[PDB]
RNA sequence: CAGCCACCCGAGAUUGAGCAAUAACAGGUCUGUGAUGCCCUUAGAUGUCCGGGGCUGCACGGCGCUACACUGACUGGCUCAGCGUGUGCCUACCCUACGCCGGCAGGCGCGGGUAACCCGUUGAACCCCAUUCGUGAUGGGGAUCGGGGAUUGCAAUUAUUC
RNA sequence: AGGAGUGGAGCCUGCGGCUUAAUUUGACUCAACACGGGAAACCUCACCCGGCCCGGACACGGACAGGAUUGACAGAUUGAUA
């Protein structure tokens, strides 16, 4: 089985792209073919409240927006690499989850 | 509602063997999944650590809808001198080192 | 099960708030900077940035075994998941959060408000 | 808003009355010359109900409550 | 009356089943993406839990 | 005269036949209550039925009984007793036609009705 | 000079918001708060039980609505222009495709979805506009209660019924 | 300069008038009033009303060894589980 998919992800994108070089470069440095970083849509959560704790006051607005930027990479490699790849102390702020398809 | 007397024995005896009981419960309704087993109403539990409070004995600490407590070794020693619960059972608060 | 990943992101902001709120309530004699939070494979590492070690670390380090405790039997980790540690931030006066808490400490101990303000 | 309001109502009513009562005796059969039981009268083979309850006899409604069964032969 | 007349009806899902997971209080809550907090504690809290002010 | 025809579909006819197929064609509405099962959460509504029609026989007024329930309905035997709701604030006694098979405004009991009005004059501009 | 008004090798020549100072208000919040100063005492205590019900006792000189008309029509025209939610960790209560009851609210069944993966190529106007406009009370209401039959939630009586 | 607007020719609520409360708890406006994210049939600020409660289960003035802690219930127990 060659098919493994990783899934990468951050509320800071410098951290994202950082660690999906990391990913990149490991995968290239040995002989070893491996797929673009495949980059999908940013999520941008929504969430409106009213600034004041009460009732008076003119109408103003919060408008709180998150944004997770979440990538899938693709790897054709025996998983021993791919073990010894995700262990190797990724950065703080990103959620990453290896998966043997 | 109910008053027993063996039902906060044990309550005593876990809290005494943990340190803190982990039990949610909820005085509205009789039995919550991690309130069974333990029966006693929320109720008589933080009216009697209330009282305790009066009296004063143990530590405690509050944060988002929670409790954490710390028993001394003056609740050690108050739980082991009045319920006549002997030392054979060790406390779980000075585990390891 | 698992759930969807906006949601864990959600989950781990709160996590997060009620971590830092609560260490700030409990450490609030010690004088409480920060924390940081460290993620890999079922092993999640917390470290309470403070500055005084000697003082938090506690007695045969007490305390620091003993927050694992409430932090376990609060997060809903396994048993034995979590592991948190105690370093030092290399400055003070550079951190709000610090310098806050030693104004507030100063009040506490009835210094006067302008002395102590000049102080800081 | 104003206030409950409930209090200057219901004139010329009483509240329901229950009897005061030291022990209860009289409540099971005791009709034996000197209050004992017999083993004439069956118990029930199921382990919902108590051992230590037995049959009773009331002119009125029964002798239950909590569950709001009557448990007469009827 | 404890536990006799209560608990016969499905009620269990009103406003009075929630509150906010911070100061217990059951108005203003916020239930999207499930942080489950208040006006006021959300506003409080949203720079630790990640929300930003950036629109 | 006329009688009773429900809504255009004949009553007497519908008597004819048995009783096991009337459920099947059971007409809208004021089921639900006792939709959960012809059993338990019932015996009070035919329990003041029996009362009433003891008391009072249909098209008549009954005699002290107020209930708030609907009356699930399948014949226009109904009448004979009132749908009433008791506070010691709410009264209604009107005498009713039996026509009410599943259908429309078989209640002219109400429980609420416009309050007192004032002077709607001395001006409207300052 | 700082600049301003028009344009001759030429994609771009004021997008909209966020943040937003010193000094102030007896402005609002003690009914958001384990953020807190100064308090009450004794019976259907504001927390359980209230079938019924609180502004609804109301006449488009406070948001969101009618164009006396080819700029407007019901698919002979769409290989479409287009924010963001969605399930069980406390906690049953989520989004729903597809068949049947069906010519339909609503009900049943296996199915997909932790989500660019399923709802979904989201039914965000029908531009020739295959009932089809002459002096336009009469497509610019139809001043709305009758009808296959009317709800995953005790209560739908001025109200998710459709 | 205009367009869309307005207690007029529908729909949702915030005053034109109030004593079985029926609505205005923030107003010197434009910084009260579809605002308290306040759409209360959940127990809504309970609201108005024949509402089984104790929610004293803070250790020490009287303190019993039953504070008295249900009822679908046949006009005498005159509401769908008061």
């Amino acid at each position: 089985i060659h098919r493994i998919r990783i899934t990468l992800t951050s509320r800071n994108v410098k951290s994202l792209e950082k660690v999906c070089a990391d990913l990149i470069r490991g995968a290239k440095e040995k002989n070893l073919k491996v797929k673009g970083p495949v980059r999908m849509p940013t999520k941008t959560l929504r969430i409106t409240t009213r600034k004041t704790p009460c009732g008076e006051g003119s109408k103003t607005w919060d408008r709180f927006q998150m944004r997770i930027h979440k990538r899938l990479i693709d790897l054709h490699s025996p998983s021993e690499i791919v073990k010894q790849i995700t262990s190797i102390s990724i950065e703080p702020g990103v959620e990453v989850e290896v998966t043997i398809a | 509602m109910l008053m027993p007397k063996k039902n906060r024995i044990a309550i005593y005896e876990l809290l005494f063997k943990e340190g803190v009981m982990v039990a949610k419960k909820d005085v509205h309704m009789p039995k919550h999944p991690e309130l069974a087993d333990k029966n006693v109403p929320n109720l008589h539990v933080m009216k009697a650590m209330q009282s305790l409070k009066s009296r004063g004995y143990v530590k405690e600490q509050f944060a988002w809808r929670h409790f954490y407590w710390y028993l001394t070794n003056e609740g050690i020693q108050y739980l082991r001198d009045y319920l006549h619960l002997p030392p054979e059972i060790v406390p779980a608060t000075l585990r390891r080192s | 099960v698992q759930i969807s990943k906006k949601r864990k992101f959600v989950a781990d902001g709160i996590f997060k708030a009620e971590l830092n709120e609560f260490l700030t309530r409990e450490l609030a004699e010690d004088g409480y900077s920060g924390v940081e939070v460290r993620v890999t494979p079922t092993r999640t590492e917390i470290i309470i940035l403070a500055t005084r070690t000697q003082n938090v670390l506690g007695e045969k380090g007490r305390r620091i075994r003993e927050l694992t405790a409430v932090v376990q039997k609060r997060f809903g980790f396994p048993e034995g998941s979590v592991e948190l540690y105690a370093e030092k931030v290399a400055t003070r006066g550079l951190c709000a959060i610090a310098q806050a808490e030693s104004l507030r400490y100063k009040l506490l101990g009835g210094l006067a408000v302008r002395r102590a303000c000049y102080g800081v | 808003k104003k206030r409950k309001k409930k209090s200057y109502t219901t004139p010329k009513k009483n509240k329901h009355k229950r009897k005061k009562v030291k022990l209860a005796v009289l409540k099971y059969y005791k009709v034996d010359e000197n209050g004992k039981i017999s083993r004439l009268r069956r118990e029930c083979p199921s382990d919902e109900c108590g051992a230590g309850v037995f049959m009773a006899s009331h002119f009125d409604r029964h002798y239950c409550g909590k569950c709001c069964l009557t448990y007469c032969f009827n | 009356g404890h536990q006799q007349l209560y608990w016969s009806h499905p009620r269990k899902f009103g406003q009075g089943s929630r509150s906010c997971r911070v100061c217990s209080n059951r108005h203003g809550l916020i239930r999207k993406y499930g942080l489950n907090m208040c006006r006021q504690c959300f506003r409080q809290y949203a720079k630790d839990i990640g929300f930003i002010k950036l629109d | 005269f006329r009688k009773f025809t429900y809504r255009g579909v004949d009553l007497d006819q519908l008597l004819d036949m048995s009783y096991e197929q009337l459920m099947q064609l059971y007409s809208a509405r004021q089921r639900r209550r006792l939709n959960r099962g012809l059993r338990r959460k019932q015996h009070s509504l035919l329990k003041r039925l029996r009362k009433a029609k003891k008391e009072a026989p249909p098209m008549e007024k009954p005699e002290v009984v107020k209930t708030h329930l609907r009356d699930m309905i399948i014949l226009p035997e109904m009448v004979g007793s009132m749908v009433g709701v008791y506070n010691g604030k709410t009264f209604n006694q009107v005498e009713i036609k039996p026509e009410m098979i599943g259908h429309y405004l078989g209640e002219f009991s109400i429980t609420y009705k416009p309050v007192k009005h004032g002077r709607p004059g001395i001006g409207a501009t300052h």
